[PDB]
């Protein structure tokens, strides 16, 4: 089961030819790691 | 094994920051890593004033790189970041999402007599 | 023998071990967000497990957390990001007036 | 040095109060352990002295907490004799 | 057809209970010091609950009263003790009272 | 609103205003606190000095210096000096727990001028030189 979902993965992987347009198609996005934790064990995702 | 490499890049326009990243995830392809993702986490004011190739800086962009490389790749890649102008502080650590988390059952208590005793 | 004689087997009424508010959440240095509720505001200072209420794993990776965001450049030292001064009290230090 | 300056450690003053102002500070600093950071600090305490020191200090709050919770938990008989006379 | 011990106490109201955190249970006021009850429940141990500031003056000897019960009997054991401390009274919450 | 005793962060939108001025523009009182002399200077927010005081240029000497009385007088000299600058409002940065910590914000105040915050700086090194030895009195 490792080995078929990381052969999947390998499709999205980085590579030569696809370099400039992975470059440039993360220029555009923003990934968020930030979120915080109440007294109650509840997650608080940022207001994004 | 996977790794997670942190990249504070210098306060650029686009077209450089572009060719930095380029520069960055080919010098890891040409000391063997198998790169999986690229990450922009947004550019922001730094948490202190860093000073990096006789220039002090402010804020910086901050990217992640996810890939995979050879053990003795990484005192390489160390050495290269170093000497990029372009880049502020770069730092490879294990990718956090390799380690697995043990399951907590709970807060088993501590008992006192331990605590005086030891 | 007689059918109303006790039974062996373990505690039904038996309640669940607490758990800390992260039991079960990873930790990430690049959460900076999540690790300035464990430093003090006006000084930065790592707060003890005593005020922040963690157990000793959670307690470690925080700190350990703490101290990697701050050396890499995502968290500052002498104290904690005011952006992150209105999210959730979670810690048992009362300061102001 | 390299941080932001009037984030660490400022108290905004109130009406012109400056000294709530200053105890809110020194509270502060007090809690967070910088004010006997500090004073340890003017000399150098010994490694076989601090860490003798940080076992008193650590063996003393475990006793005084465990004698805060028994007298605690005596004093819920504080209550009027109830048997008065016998 | 003698019941056995251990028939009378599978059966007991104080048996099926279960544990005794959070239940609720009919007490009577037996004896008054002041403003203090002292309210037996069915247990070991007697409760002691302070007067209510509403309706103070209903609570009497004899009066039925609704109770949240916490423990059945008060015990820690202390630093360098061999057994555990006990006050000899169980830890309940007066309510209020039973009316019919 | 309610009183925040927090800061406001720059470049935020703050409604705080003094004479017009906001909180990054107020003038900074620098105040050393040694334990056998005090030292105060007023600057502006461009690190320009306005002012100077300190026990020693008011005329104490020796122990006198480690006085709360000496360094109350201090902050007279340095508030007068500044006020006639156009100094009102300033921001007072503390940097010590000498004897005129407290004593030379009081004279700040009583020769005119308005303490708006109180910042201390008190250097803390995380692990730094050996101090020297301990005394043996
Ligand atoms: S109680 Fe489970 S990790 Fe903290």
């Amino acid at each position: 089961r490792e080995v078929l979902q990381l052969q999947e993965e390998v499709k999205n992987f980085i590579t030569r030819e696809n370099l400039e347009a992975r470059v440039e198609a993360a220029l555009d996005s923003r990934k968020n790691y930030n979120w915080a934790i109440t007294r109650e064990g509840l997650v608080v995702r940022p207001q994004r | 094994p996977r790794y997670e490499l942190a990249l504070i890049l210098k306060a650029m326009q686009r077209p450089e920051t572009a060719a930095t990243l380029k520069r960055t995830i080919e010098a890891l392809m040409d000391r063997g890593a198998i790169v999986r993702d690229l990450e922009n986490l947004g550019e922001r004011a730094l948490p202190y004033r860093i000073s990096a190739h006789s220039q002090q800086h402010n804020r910086g962009g901050y990217f992640l790189v996810d890939f995979y490389a050879p053990t003795a790749a990484v005192e390489s890649m160390v050495e290269h970041l170093s000497r990029d102008i372009d880049v502020i502080r770069g730092n490879i650590v294990k990718h956090p999402l390799t380690q697995e988390l043990k399951e907590c059952e709970g807060i088993v208590p501590v008992p006192l007599a331990e605590k005086l005793y030891s | 023998s007689n059918e109303d004689l006790p039974i062996s087997m373990e505690n039904p009424y038996k309640e669940p071990l607490k758990k800390c508010i992260l039991c079960g959440k990873h930790v990430d240095y690049k959460n900076v967000q999540l690790l300035s509720q464990f430093v003090s505001p006006f000084t930065g200072c790592i707060y003890g497990r005593h005020i922040t209420g963690l157990c000793g794993k959670k307690q470690k990776e925080i700190t350990k957390a703490i101290k990697r965001a701050q050396i890499m450049g995502f968290m500052p030292v002498t104290y904690k990001d005011p952006a992150y001064l209105k999210d959730p009290k979670v810690c048992n230090i009362r300061y102001r007036e | 040095a390299k941080h932001l300056k009037f984030i660490a450690r400022t108290v905004m003053v109130q009406e012109g109060n400056v000294e709530s102002a200053y105890r809110t500070l020194n509270r502060i600093l007090t809690m967070d352990g910088l004010i006997e950071d500090i004073k340890h600090r003017r000399y150098y305490e010994k490694p076989c002295r601090r860490r003798q020191r940080e076992s008193y200090e650590r063996c003393r709050r475990i006793y005084n907490m465990e004698m805060a919770r028994k007298i605690n938990f005596l004093m819920r008989k504080n209550r009027a004799d109830p048997w008065q006379g016998c | 057809n003698v019941e056995s011990f251990a028939s009378m106490l599978r059966h007991s109201p104080l048996t099926q209970m279960g544990p005794a955190k959070d239940k609720l249970v009919i007490g009577r006021i037996f004896h008054i010091v002041e403003n203090d009850l002292y309210i037996d429940f069915g247990g070991k141990f007697h409760c002691v609950c302070r007067r209510p500031e509403v309706d103070g003056e209903k609570y009497q000897k004899g009066t039925r009263v609704r109770l949240r019960l916490l423990d059945l009997e008060l015990t820690s054991r202390f630093l360098g003790a061999t057994t555990d401390t006990t006050v000899l009274e169980a830890n309940a919450v007066l309510l209020g009272i039973q009316e019919s | 609103t309610k009183f925040s005793i927090y800061p406001p962060i720059p470049g935020e939108e703050s409604s705080l205003r003094w004479a017009g001025k906001k909180f990054e523009e107020i003038p900074i009182a620098h105040i050393k606190a040694s334990h056998n002399n005090t030292q105060i200077q007023v600057v502006s927010a461009s690190n320009e000095p306005l002012a100077f005081a300190s026990c020693g240029t008011e005329g104490f000497r020796n122990a006198k210096k480690g006085t709360g009385i000496a360094a109350q007088t201090a902050g007279i000299a340095a508030a007068a000096r500044a006020k006639q600058k156009g100094v009102i409002h300033i921001r007072v940065v503390v940097k010590g727990l000498g004897p005129g910590r407290l004593s030379a914000m009081h004279g700040l105040i009583m020769g005119g001028l308005e303490v708006i915050s109180i910042t201390d700086n008190t250097p803390i090194p995380h692990x730094g030189c050996r101090p020297r030895k301990a005394r043996k009195l």
